[PDB]
RNA sequence: UGGAUGCGUUAAAAAAAAAAAAAAAAAAA
RNA sequence: ACAGGAUCAAAUCUUCCUUGAGCGACUCGGCAGGCAAAAAAAAAAAAAA
RNA sequence: AUGGGUAUUAAUAGAGUUUUUAUCGGCAGUAUUUACGAGAUGUA
């Protein structure tokens, strides 16, 4: 390139269910909640045990060891991949307006991302 | 009820009506009113309707005021009315229902008349116009008061529409109006109006007294009243193109007309494609997003108010004819019979 | 267009209410037994359900001929399935727009000196 | 968004795509194109958008005007969207008219400008399109041959001119296709009417011609040898651009005769006229390789072009790739062994930033190069070698012919992360 | 990556390469496996939040027909005007009305705006511009799963800008009720999809893969842009949706569903490594699955589909596997750490064998186009050039078994003279038959070279004969295109139908190179083999002889001479690009044709391969050519060439 | 398993506070 | 928006200038929600099918 | 490399997929709302 063209922001400003940019990991309790999920279907499936985990309804997958290896080196990349997209938004997003989400400090209510009622 | 339902107040409101705001408000609700019209582009004429004996009294009045004389007059002079007078001065002239009936005929002329002529498709007629029944109902044991809550709930539906709202009270002396517009729906009907753009267009409340009993109290007798009166409707049957331009391009549908429309997607008596087909009218959505479209595609000049119109009617008038010709065949009626009936 | 469902015109057709949750497709169509539908069952028989899926206890069953529906509904108004007697209706229109003919209203309605009644 | 983008309002062009994508689908065709070339024109990548408008302008593409063609495809080009699935169905379109072939809409059959034009817009996208490359060329080479048939001379350049002889040289020297033909074609055709031809295209055909094509053939050789003649009659009509391809040109030819003494004589012309253009701080061109051409085989640069051409090399640095960088290292280098201090220091500081865009070698040549030109501020070097080190250990790179933390008494003065207090003022 | 992308971006020697332009192929897209989202169901319970406000019979967006060319007339008086328009634009200037057939034909009656050939009176126009059959069809939104198939068919049945509307709301209700269809239901509506996104498709010259035969101006061929193998049929979101439905139904498909499916994954150029890793598992010879339960044309489909598929699968798992280097973290301590230290298969063999049985077993019940895509995908390359890492030699025999069977049954079976985009096509899998026996004979030799180191021919000639002579055929029957060496006429089709016929003389010579190879494979034992990787590797070696073809020699000379006749007035423009240097290598065993090809390889320098562009040096240097240009790109480009 | 009240318990601090109902360069809606 | 501009050109991470106060601030634009039903001391509590 | 046919990492025009509780009874029918432009000086 001789003449830089520069990609459009839009995609990070624009805050909605439609675009993915800025909700791919909202909220970041089920964004956990999806990769531990993620990680114990790929343990009990890739990684057998012997026995049906019944995590889930089961499916056809490759048994053969050469071929489960690949898999695990595919979701490998793909783990690696979203957790180092996740850190370099995170850390954008503390350059630009010092915003920064934790984890939860206490238990209560709407950190179970549940409402608070009198029962 | 709800007990937090918000109750409307047409005089006073927190976000401010005092009268320079309403001035500015009414003034943005006409701007809005106004700009949800299309219109089209190109049309060849511009007519617009006329009562012909209106007119004529209105020349023979004048000309009898002008002259002192009736038209045609030469020896003798007009002679007003007085007490005890057994005569009509203008008794020469119609009466108003006389005058609504030679109404109704114009327009039935001026129908079959606009079968045969060219560029009949591309002329603007206006709001006015149609068919218009004066119908009257007395003897009804209520007041001014009630009449005009009842009236006001039901003055520009459409009929059935009208029908409904009253039916939903359950009150037991509006079935006096019920009872009226019944049968006026009935009566023009069997004129041959369409009730399906038959509306409500005025009312006129006309005491005729009240019958007055003794009530007896610790010091004195009162006089409870009950009250009698009549009431008169004007009911209007809507010119195809003033029919198209209020359902098709303002959206102002009857609910009735919609609920039957939902019922009938709802159980199933129609195909799939009816739900493009009444999407025009079905719910406010749709009518809110098909309005939408047509003002895009009329601003991008795609749309076409005369062939929307023309395709409307089409539409409309072969439904009816179907309608007609199948309820015919249901009786076993034989082809010569079918045939000479569309004559 | 094959399915009842795609026709622009629909087949006379009868209207069952008092159907038991068990009631199938199948079901009815034996209830029907010996009279000609507008087609196999799965199309000429369509049990009405809610937005989860929960039966209604009402079906709309399509006949070749108006004549064959009103044969099956005389002669099986007020018939078993399932041990309950099931209720037939016609559900279609005659044209002649008998709903214009509405009876006269009561201008004499004197509630405290009639009897007790659920009008 | 056409006025905007020409007015250069790349943010309110970019805001207004929230509001333009859910449209495109209910726009025309034409409109469409209009839009992809302005978002093209200021450089802003949108590919929501574009994705968009090609999935709009699918069932329409056949029916499109060339010239609209010609704008949605420089629209890709500009942004440097690389969707060969459109450019292939547009040339597959453009073929198909043209063999057919053989005021508001514009019209279905092309040209050889709208030809050129998609050729050059494949270029920038580095799209390859061999089929679409020999109809170019055999179309090129029936022009050239009618433009010599012609005999009357008012109707001579009717279907062409200089320029699109120099554009279609500049497609096929950028996609790296070598059309033998149609290359002797173009310089046979230069040779027949050189007298027409302007110098500025005279240069950039040179240049083109003799990196792409050997100098020992006899007629290649002999076209060079006339176009460097006129070339050097015409230098004080040359600028910036020219100039430098010039000056590779003179030295990537193989003449006959006076082989030294053309390349030399060439280069002081052109030291001349550098310094005739001080001010011209708009033309682009490529300043490292000037340096490096007038510093080279042990040439010394004259001191007052060579300041003029390091002063001028900073507006160039945006638009520097690795090889430019490594080029104007080596060129600073070689003058030292003169030196420009912020010159290297910007350079050493850039390439610190973009260290990722380069290779190993040239990564480590980049390195040498700097400290060798007179070494840059610590700031830059302490980094420099550890990202140097830290690539070698990635790559596995070790040539055969081969430090501490920051301190913040390292840091620069001008900025205050030293937590001394300097008597003055702060004169915002 | 930003940095890869500017990488390709910075870089002068990348190219995406076509030499036509139905070369370009949809990117290749891998699949990942599914798992549980609530996170996505909790942007669904956003998204359906205001469902109750809205119309409970249409809550989407009702569809915008698409916009003419040119903007209408400023007064928009289309009816007064009279013109017949098109559907879309007459349910745009009807405000999207309906327009059952009756309404139409009574519209046509009355007034010519109505009359326009797109508005068929026993169909209508729809709601919003729905044409021919199409117009009685129901939207497919408000279609209940049970019924989609029939509706699909029904669509299918018709084969106009109108049509997309419809397609695109097929797909999206199939995306939708994925888990509602029966798994065979959905197969078979992906697979009229994806017929009715690529109808009138046209296939890469260079690609092996296809869908169905060829056989069901000048010529039978026409290009359409907007069917460009470019366009993939059917979109991405619907084939990852879909995986999952398969992966769990997978037992439940018959052998022709799934070598549907498999067609169908292919076309679109998909591919999800676990779908495709338990359809190879699933299937094997007497696992509980029979690949004998397949038919020829059904077992040829999917073992096409699964070649073409898993290829790209371990092309883009290297390629991944060698940019995980920049993902991974490193250490300054690690980095400290090195200076102080410094101080190709993708066939299980159980799947290849059963295959190659397969073939073995019913060689006789094929026809040309089943049995020569199957043998050519099944040979690919073989590692010929390294040598589980290779496949039992057995398979390989019962391959060639296979062939020669075919062959001899073939020879007897009469052909069929349609058009020249047929025979061209034919011509073409002849060739690449040929390919895949020669690919066979040297897997088979090599391995015995090899086992000599530790311690076929009629069928052949058959191929030959018939491929040098309907070649030939073709040339004169084809008409003459302009040479390379006021527009000119040069017809695309002519064009395609050319390249056909150069890449069936391409592999045809590279298969007469790999039986030289072969053949000259039988101290000796290792010497052999190093000469035949020398060779192949483009390294310096004793020019290579015809003797060593023995029974062939003819058959090459008339080959070569037959490659010749036509590259001497085609042209050499049209080659395919993987098969250069076989021609070269072809024409120095056999010593204007000559100057084409050096030409054309001069043209094509910056888009070949290292290993070709040595060959071609070594190639060149044994004949004696003294091409200027040739010797210049040779000897001036390519440092990885010129240094060594 | 609970509700209300004081005959029970707590506070008596903030007022530029607690809080609110009308973002206003919009000068003829 | 690091969006536009200047310069012998900026520590990674902009040396400055412009952006009247980058719309009061942050968002949305198929956003927004008056009535019914069902609940309901102020409030809160049901995704769609 | 008397140097840029030149070395490195294109997911590239596509980073795309509906969670949990729950034996049984009950609600979910409607209306309003975004082009208050001169599409247009129509694609050169």
């Amino acid at each position: 390139l001789r003449h830089r063209v520069l990609p459009s922001s839009l995609p990070n400003r624009l805050f909605s269910v439609d675009n993915r940019e800025t909700t791919r990991f909202w909220p970041p309790p089920l964004q956990k909640e999806e990769d531990e999920r993620r990680g114990a279907f790929v343990e009990s499936c890739l990684q057998p045990s012997g026995k049906a985990s019944l995590l889930q309804p089961p499916q056809c997958l490759p048994r053969a060891p050469s071929h489960l290896a690949k898999l695990m080196e595919e979701e490998e990349r793909l783990r690696l991949y979203r957790h180092l997209k996740k850190e370099e938004r995170d850390a954008a997003t503390l350059n630009k307006f010092g915003i920064w989400a934790g984890e939860p400090i206490a238990d209560t209510p709407a950190a179970k991302m549940q409402p608070l009622v009198a029962r | 009820p709800n007990t937090k339902r918000r109750i409307r107040d047409p005089f006073w409101r927190r976000s401010g009506w005092w009268r320079w705001r309403q001035q500015e408000v009414k003034a943005m609700n006409r701007s809005r009113a106004f700009r949800r019209h299309l219109f089209p582009r190109f049309t060849t004429e511009t007519v617009s309707f006329v009562d012909a004996a209106e007119a004529e009294a209105k020349r023979f009045k004048e000309i009898v005021a002008e002259t002192g004389r009736y038209p045609g007059q030469t020896v003798n002079f007009f002679v007003p009315k007085v007490e005890g007078a057994k005569l009509d001065p203008f008794a020469a002239l119609p009466s108003r229902q006389k005058r609504l009936k030679l109404r109704r005929k114009a327009v039935r002329e001026a129908e079959e008349a606009e079968k045969a002529r060219e560029d009949a498709d591309f002329v603007w007629r206006g709001k006015g116009g149609g068919r218009v029944w004066e119908e009257r109902k007395a003897n009804i044991p209520l007041g001014k008061k009630k009449l005009l809550l009842y009236c006001t709930i039901i003055k520009g539906l459409q009929i059935t529409d009208a029908i409904d709202w009253l039916s939903s009270l359950c009150l037991h002396r509006v079935n006096y109006l019920l009872n009226l517009l019944n049968a006026s729906r009935k009566k023009i009907h069997e004129q041959g109006g369409d009730i399906s753009r038959v509306y409500v267009e005025s009312y006129m409340l006309n005491i005729q007294g009240q019958i007055k009993r003794p009530q007896f109290r610790l010091r004195m007798v009162n006089l409870i009243k009950t009250w009698k009166f009549a009431v008169v409707l004007r009911f209007r049957e809507y010119p195809m193109d003033e029919y198209f331009h209020k359902l098709f391009i303002l959206k102002h549908v009857p609910r009735s007309l919609t609920t039957d429309m939902r019922l009938a997607l709802a159980g199933q008596r129609v195909g799939l494609h009816a739900v493009r087909d009444w999407y025009p009218f079905l719910d406010s959505k749709t009518r809110f997003f098909h309005r939408k479209r047509l003002k895009w595609l009329d601003r991008t000049r795609q749309f076409d108010y005369c062939l929307a119109r023309r395709v409307f009617k089409s539409k409309y008038e072969e439904n009816c004819r179907r309608r007609k010709i199948q309820v015919l065949q249901a009786r076993g009626a034989s082809d010569a019979v079918i045939e000479e009936a569309n004559l | 267009t094959e399915p009842i469902s795609h026709m622009q015109e629909k087949p006379a057709t009868l209207r069952l209410r008092g159907l038991p949750y068990r009631t199938t497709a199948e079901d009815i169509a034996n209830f029907f037994e010996g009279y000609s539908l507008a087609g196999p069952p799965d199309e000429a028989i369509q049990l009405h359900r809610r937005m989860d899926g929960r039966p209604t206890g009402w079906a709309s069953v399509y006949f070749e001929s108006e004549q064959e529906a009103r044969r099956a509904k005389q002669d099986k108004h007020r018939s078993y399935l399932h041990g309950r007697y099931i209720e037939i209706f016609i559900n279609f229109e005659t044209g002649e727009l008998e709903w214009i003919h509405q009876p006269q209203l009561s201008e004499n309605v004197n509630r405290k000196h009639h009897g007790k009644d659920n009008r | 968004c056409v006025y905007l983008a020409k007015l250069n309002a790349t943010g309110d062009l970019q805001d207004l795509s929230r509001f333009l994508i859910p449209q495109v689908e209910a726009y025309f065709p034409f409109q469409l194109c209009l839009l992809a070339h302005a978002f093209g024109s200021v450089r802003l990548q949108d590919k929501v958008l574009f994705a968009a408008i090609d999935e709009a302008l699918r069932p329409h593409l056949s029916e499109l005007p060339a010239a609209m063609l010609v704008k949605l495809t420089q629209g890709y080009a500009g942004a440097l969207v690389h969707n060969y699935g459109l450019l292939a169905r547009v040339s597959l379109l453009l073929q198909q008219r043209v063999s057919r072939a053989a005021r508001h809409s514009g019209p279905l059959l092309p040209t050889l400008h709208h030809l050129l034009a998609f050729g050059r817009v494949c270029a920038d996208l580095k799209y390859q399109d061999f089929g679409y490359l020999e109809m170019l060329s055999i179309q090129m080479q029936a022009a050239f041959r009618a433009d010599l048939a012609v005999s009357s001379s008012r109707e001579t350049f009717q279907r062409f001119s200089p320029f699109s002889v120099q554009e279609l040289v500049e497609i096929f020297h950028r996609l790296k296709v070598n059309d033998v033909s149609l290359l002797l074609a173009a310089l046979r055709h230069v040779q027949a009417r050189m007298h027409d031809y302007p110098p500025s295209c005279v240069a950039s055909i040179g240049f083109c011609t003799a990196q792409m094509l050997p100098c020992d053939a006899s007629t290649v050789r002999q076209v060079h040898a006339q176009m460097l003649e006129v070339l050097q009659e015409a230098v004080p009509l040359l600028d910036l651009c020219s100039l430098g391809q010039l000056a590779a040109f003179a030295k990537k030819a193989k003449p006959r005769r006076n082989r030294s003494a053309l390349r030399s004589s060439v280069f002081e012309a052109v030291e001349a006229r550098v310094l005739e253009l001080q001010g011209d701080g708009r033309t682009v061109f490529d300043v490292g390789r000037l340096l490096e051409l007038l510093s080279l085989n042990g040439r010394r640069v004259s001191e007052e072009a060579f300041h003029i051409l390091c002063r001028q090399a900073h507006r160039h640095h945006d638009l520097f790739e690795p090889q430019d960088f490594c080029r104007l290292a080596r060129a600073l280098a070689r003058v030292k062994c003169l030196q420009a201090s912020s010159l290297v220091n910007a350079l050493a500081r850039r390439t610190l930033r973009q260290e990722d865009e380069f290779s190993p070698r040239d990564f480590l040549s980049l390195l040498r190069s700097l400290t060798l030109a007179g070494p840059p501020d610590r700031v830059y070097a302490v980094p420099l070698k550890e990202k140097l080190r830290r690539k070698q250990v990635l790559h596995n790179y070790f040539p055969a012919s081969q430090s501490e933390q920051l301190l913040e008494s390292d840091l620069p003065p001008s900025s205050r992360q030293t937590p001394t207090l300097r008597k003055g003022r702060l004169l915002l | 990556s930003v940095a890869s992308r500017i990488h390709f971006l910075n870089s002068r020697t990348r190219f995406q390469t076509a030499v036509h332009a139905s070369d370009v192929a949809p990117p290749f897209l891998l699949l990942p496996l599914a798992s549980p989202r609530p996170l996505l169901a909790y942007h669904h319970r956003f998204r359906t939040r205001n469902r109750k406000r809205g119309s409970r019979f249409h809550p989407h967006p009702l569809p915008l027909p698409p916009p003419p060319l040119s903007p209408p007339r400023s007064d928009a008086a289309h009816l007064f005007a009279g013109k017949p328009l098109a559907a879309s634009a007459v349910s745009t200037a009807a405000g999207q009305q309906t327009l059952p057939p009756p309404l139409l034909r009574h519209l046509q009656g009355l007034f010519p705006v109505f009359r326009g050939p797109e508005c068929d009176p026993s169909c209508g126009v729809g709601p919003a511009g729905e044409a021919a059959g199409l117009a009685l069809l129901p939207p497919p939104s408000l279609v209940e799963p049970r019924h989609l198939e029939d509706l699909a068919r029904r669509a299918l049945q018709t084969r106009c800008k109108s049509d997309r509307l419809f397609w695109r709301e097929l797909a999206a209700r199939v995306e939708k009720v994925r888990d509602l269809l029966p798994i065979e239901s959905l197969v078979r509506l992906l697979t009229i999809l994806t017929l009715n996104g690529a109808s009138g498709t046209v296939r890469p010259v260079k690609q092996i893969f296809q869908a169905f035969e060829t056989q069901d101006n000048r010529t039978g061929l026409r290009l359409a842009s907007e069917t460009l193998p470019c366009v993939r049929p059917l979109p991405p979101r619907l084939l990852l949706a879909s995986t999952r439905e398969f992966l769990e139904d997978l037992k439940k498909l018959s052998p022709p569903a799934t070598a549907a499916l498999a067609a169908t994954f292919a076309w679109s150029n998909c591919a999800s490594s676990a779908l495709l890793f338990a359809l190879m598992e699933r299937w094997a010879w007497r696992t509980q699955g029979h690949l004998g339960d397949f038919t020829p044309a059904d077992f040829a489909l999917f073992v096409s589909a699964l070649g073409h598929l898993l290829s790209q699968q371990e092309a883009t798992q290297v390629k991944y596997s060698r940019q995980a280097r920049h993902l991974r973290e490193i250490s300054g301590k690690q980095i400290m750490a090195a200076f102080r230290e410094q101080k190709a298969w993708y066939f299980t063999p159980a799947f290849f064998d059963g295959c190659c049985r397969f073939m073995e077993t019913r060689a006789e019940s094929f026809s040309l186009f089943s049995f020569a895509s199957a043998a050519r995908t099944l040979v690919e390359n073989l590692d010929t050039v390294a040598l589980v890492a290779c496949p039992t030699p057995d398979s390989v025999e019962a391959l060639a078994k296979a062939i020669s069977l075919f062959v001899a049954s073939w020879d007897g079976g009469d052909k069929t003279h349609g058009r020249l985009a047929t025979r061209a096509a034919n011509l073409l899998l002849v060739a690449r038959l040929l390919r895949a026996a020669s690919q066979c004979e040297l897997y088979i030799h090599l391995h015995r070279a090899l086992r000599l180191e530790a311690e076929t021919v009629g069928a052949c000639k058959t191929l030959l004969e018939h491929i040098s002579c309907e070649l030939g055929l073709l040339h004169s029957e084809l008409e003459a295109l302009p040479l390379l060496n006021g527009f000119v006429h040069i017809s695309p089709d002519t064009v395609y139908v050319r390249n056909e016929l150069l890449a069936a003389a391409g592999e045809s010579a590279a298969a007469v190179v790999r039986l030289h190879h072969a053949k000259s494979l039988l101290l000796s034992t290792g010497a052999r083999v190093d000469r035949v990787k020398r060779w192949m590797r483009g390294q310096q070696a004793e020019r290579m002889q015809l003797e060593m073809l023995g029974e062939l020699k003819s058959e090459a000379e008339h080959l070569a001479d037959a490659i010749d006749r036509v590259l001497r007035e085609r042209g050499a423009a049209g080659l395919p690009t993987e098969q250069l240097a076989d021609l070269m290598e072809v024409f120095a065993l056999c010593v204007s044709s000559l100057q084409a090809l050096s030409s054309e390889i001069v043209r094509r320098y910056a888009a070949l391969d290292v290993n070709q562009k040595r060959r071609i040096k070594w190639a060149t240097r044994q004949m004696d050519w003294k091409d200027p240009y040739l010797n210049h790109c040779l000897g001036h480009f390519t440092a990885a060439v010129t240094r060594q």
